[PDB]
């Protein structure tokens, strides 16, 4: 991330000094002693997953005393919870259920 | 051999049939409107959901 001097407003690089890391100026003595963990977290946009789940995936969601699903009123549905952009989004909730003579889809 | 205004003019059988066609067209077209805009709506494979609203209503 840019951060820049509190004094003369140029940009700050990171380099080492005797006893931390420091952010320094190039133009004015400003320097600031890295003392404590800091981060900057990118989280980017992951791959699609709507064609990647269809047709019998590897799904693993399922687990005893589950719910069946509200139509068909029987267990034999999966189910499964992923971000579909980065981390930060809440986890969306979906599901789909393969019966005999029975297709659908829902959300 | 000749051709008229009367040679291209459209029956009754037609224009009831047309009308029925539109009111169910447009009927179908905008469930799939409604579908994206404010809801769920099934994306076929290998596109966008806007493609697939574009060839549903094609
Ligand atoms: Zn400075
Ligand atoms: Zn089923």
């Amino acid at each position: 991330m840019l951060l820049f001097c509190p004094g003369c407003g140029n940009g700050l690089i990171v380099e080492e000094g005797q006893r931390c890391h420091r952010f320094s100026c190039n133009t004015c003595p400003y320097v600031h002693n890295i003392t404590r963990k800091v981060t900057n977290r990118k989280y980017p946009k992951l791959k699609e997953v709507d064609d990647v789940l269809g047709g019998a995936a590897a799904w693993e969601n399922v687990d005893s005393t589950a719910e069946s699903c509200p139509k068909c009123e029987h267990p034999r549905a999966y189910f499964m919870q992923l971000q579909t952009r980065s981390a930060d989004e809440p986890m969306t909730t979906f599901y789909k259920c393969c019966n005999a003579q029975c297709g659908h889809r829902w959300r | 051999f000749s051709i008229g205004i009367g040679d291209v003019t459209p029956g009754q059988g037609l224009l009831k049939a047309k009308y029925e066609l539109l009111n169910a067209g447009y009927k179908k077209c905008d469930e799939y409107i409604e579908a994206l805009n404010t809801g769920k709506l099934q994306q076929q494979p290998g596109c966008t959901a806007e493609e697939t609203l574009e060839a549903l209503i094609l």
